[PDB]
């Protein structure tokens, strides 16, 4: 019945344009035209990884029948304590280059060789604070030896990791900060989320002063929490047979968090 | 994950008559592979390091050429044209060169290793078996990266002037 | 498009004949004829790699009709955690004497045949502290066996590595320091960058007291930042259709740092 | 806007040549020549630190082509509970070397190398009483081993700390003392502030008996308070459209102290 699909929209993930996302896309384009490496910093629930996904999608690969593809933007999330062979394996896999085995020195040479001719312009690294300290040398090498901009993405832990090596601090000195929601921006967001994401059989009227009090204490400005609290309350309302989010179950959900 | 790319390699097109040693050598410079790395990717193991030396003592089987065909995107029947035809005896000690034709197509032709070939017919010139100036013997055709003598650094195209 | 022809110029890198470059080259020559090893130290944005590279190109390798190229000067940047084989392979491939599979004793015997005959007078090792501690045995060996000057280039950490091994500390005791710009020298360099690098269709007059305040705060004397800030501000200005850098656009760029 | 610029001027520092500072510079120059360690003592608002910074800038680094500079005066200020590694760390940074990971013996051995080669004649330590008691062993050691005048600068509490250690007191007995302003000297100095610092559009007549009583009670002879009070009285008066300071407005400010 109709009730079964509705978990899926709620559970299903989506991207909503927001001021913070637009700000990055334009700044990254300055960096990509200029071929300047830089870093993006901010708290872990500000939605940094998602903004970078949205950016990647705007520049599709071009592929002919025979020769290899043009791919302007590369995005990678390293694993914890990611070493040199692991970094080169991820750059190589995001392009689906078929060769899979090799010595660390062979992957190094092979990675430089697939970034060239393939025409990469920007390399984005997410949770870059996971990089094992010696792998920043292979990143400094990619950045100086090829006309490729490198964009490190992380939390305030990224900085503490950068400040331990003058060689790295200086190539990556410029940066942009992802901030939290507040005031009218938090209010307008909430409203967008109701019209663009929840779409329930009857409005939940979230901008009301009494509901914004409950959301603000529950979420403390993180877009992450706001999305999770709202969807959880919506599904949990629909499964109880209500046609909207009930203030009573919004209060119940906000009690767990 | 990738945004809708097809799995790929730096493929290369074979020339009109190059030897399997030379072709594999180009393939593993277009992609940066070692000889045992290419053999491992093909799943035939250390076999490739014989073929680059022309050590065809046990000859390349149909199943081994098909394994290489799955890497290099050339079918087993076009790979077989880079080896001697059935009963055409080759020699794998003196690597040999026309050099006059190397300006028309930079490759080691398989026919220069046949025991029956002594002159290139396109140019009616005696085939070389050493560098005409320093007398050095040529490297195996997989290693023809520079297209010149490894000792005196004379281009193979200039050995056109010094032969017959 | 005239606009496009120019942004692609400002994207690229160039060399300016600063007093610091002329000072290095005049020092290295003494050492070359004297055949003595030495090291060069300084902070990571002082442009050590560039001044050394520019030197390498002042001495084109020579060729006669018979014997191999004579190659007075070699420059190499090794890989991080560089082993003995990795050092020998990179020396040997710079000289273009390609070498097969062999064990490490075979890489050494070949490293000496390629450094002999072919005249080699100086070896320059960039980022010398990428070397594993044992490789210095190979570096000393070469320096003492053949009349080849070896120059080690690096940051303050390089000396922390060297002072661990008294064997090395003594062969490479002499040194030179790359330093940051200041006073009249920063101001003269800024005026040089404007007429030499930027070449914008009308003057911006960067040596003005008001602009030197912004540049001195933004760059802190590193030639790296000075070159980076000015390219970034010129590209940003031209993309807006401005014929010059202005005070406000230079501040909007400097505020990212 | 005029007032805006006068706020932006008067919120900043300046240096006035005064007898106390000319006396310090003649005294320290004798100690730099004769290489004897000594101390500068006096009350906390006498301007000992402006006198020492004014001295440092008369002896800037003398930079040659390729050696480290000669740095006649090194001036440092320790953080609270300064240990043996923090003292070497700051000496090393002040001469622009990067400090890397190691143990205590390494910082000390490296400190002596950068103090040597680089001409260093005098080391000035401000707020000397932030030093942990054991670090004085390293301060004496340098002062005896190398041709270095160490100057300890501080308040009367410094001597209370020093008298706890017979070994130190005896290296650092020689002293200059800063005092307070009085009589003709306080009166003459007030007029120097009007002509060189305040720079408002008409004479405020601060040297008159009726105004000197206000300032004397307000400042008690400390150059610090005099500076601070005349700057606040100038700022406050300019915002109300006066060209000067007057009896009531200066009493309005003084009544805060
Ligand atoms: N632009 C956006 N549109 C819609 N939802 C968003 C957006 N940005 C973030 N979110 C929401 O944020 C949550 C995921 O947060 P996300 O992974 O983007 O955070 P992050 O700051 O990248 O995390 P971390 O730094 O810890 O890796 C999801 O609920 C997702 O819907
Ligand atoms: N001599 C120079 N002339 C012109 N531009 C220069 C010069 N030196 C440096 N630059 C500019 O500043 C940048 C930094 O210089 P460079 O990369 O050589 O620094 P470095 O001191 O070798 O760095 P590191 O020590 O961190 O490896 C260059 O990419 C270039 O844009
Ligand atoms: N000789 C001077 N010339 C100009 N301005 C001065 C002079 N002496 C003091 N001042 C001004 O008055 C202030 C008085 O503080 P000062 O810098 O003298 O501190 P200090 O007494 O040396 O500090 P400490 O608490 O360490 O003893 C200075 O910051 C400066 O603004
Ligand atoms: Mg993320
Ligand atoms: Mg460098």
């Amino acid at each position: 019945e109709w009730l079964q699909a509705e978990i899926a929209r709620l559970k299903g993930k989506s991207i909503v344009p927001l001021q913070q996302v637009k700000t990055l896309h334009d700044w990254l384009d300055g960096k990509r035209k200029a071929r300047k490496s830089c870093r993006v910093v901010g708290e872990s629930r500000t939605g940094k990884t998602v903004a970078c996904d949205a950016y990647r999608y705007r520049h599709k690969p071009q592929q002919e029948a025979g020769r290899p593809p043009t791919v302007p933007v590369v995005y990678i999330r390293p694993h914890q304590k990611c070493g040199p062979k692991d970094l080169f394996k991820k750059i190589t896999e995001y392009l689906k280059y078929r060769v899979t085995k090799g010595t660390v020195s062979d992957f190094r040479d092979r990675t430089i060789e697939v970034l060239k001719g393939c025409g990469v312009e920007m390399l984005i690294i997410d949770e870059a604070d996971r990089l094992k300290p010696e792998t920043f040398a292979d990143v400094r090498d990619i950045a100086e030896d090829l006309g490729i901009a490198v964009v490190l993405v992380g939390t305030d832990r990224l900085d503490a990791v950068i400040k331990r090596d003058e060689q790295v601090l200086e190539r990556f000195r410029a940066h942009l900060r992802f901030g939290k929601l507040s005031g009218e921006d938090f209010k307008n967001t909430v409203e967008m989320w109701e019209q663009m994401v929840l779409k329930l059989p009857v409005s939940s009227n979230l901008k009301s002063k009494e509901m914004l009090r409950i959301l603000t204490s529950a979420t403390e400005g993180y877009i992450g929490r706001l999305d999770e609290i709202l969807r959880e309350a919506a599904i949990r309302s629909l499964s109880r047979g209500l046609k909207k989010i009930d203030k009573a179950v919004l209060q119940e959900v906000a009690k767990e968090y | 994950e990738a945004p809708d790319v097809k799995p790929w390699l730096f493929l290369i097109k074979p020339y009109e008559g190059e030897s399997l040693s030379h072709f594999l050598g180009r393939f593993r410079r277009a992609n940066h592979l070692s000889a045992s790395g290419l053999g491992t990717l093909a799943g035939i193991g250390a076999i490739v390091a014989r073929w680059e030396r022309f050590h065809f003592n046990p000859r390349p089987s149909q199943q081994e050429l098909e394994a290489i065909a799955s890497v290099v995107e050339v079918d087993a029947q076009r790979l077989a044209q880079m080896l001697p035809p059935a009963g055409v005896g080759m020699q794998h000690e003196p690597i040999r060169l026309c050099g006059a034709c190397y300006a028309e197509s930079p490759c080691h032709r398989i026919e220069w290793q046949y025991k029956s070939v002594w002159k290139c017919d396109r140019h009616q010139l005696k085939i070389l078996a050493k560098c005409p100036n320093c007398q050095a013997p040529f490297k195996m055709p997989a290693l023809w990266e520079d297209g010149c003598c490894h000792r005196c650094r004379m281009p193979f195209a200039e050995m056109a002037k010094l032969q017959k």
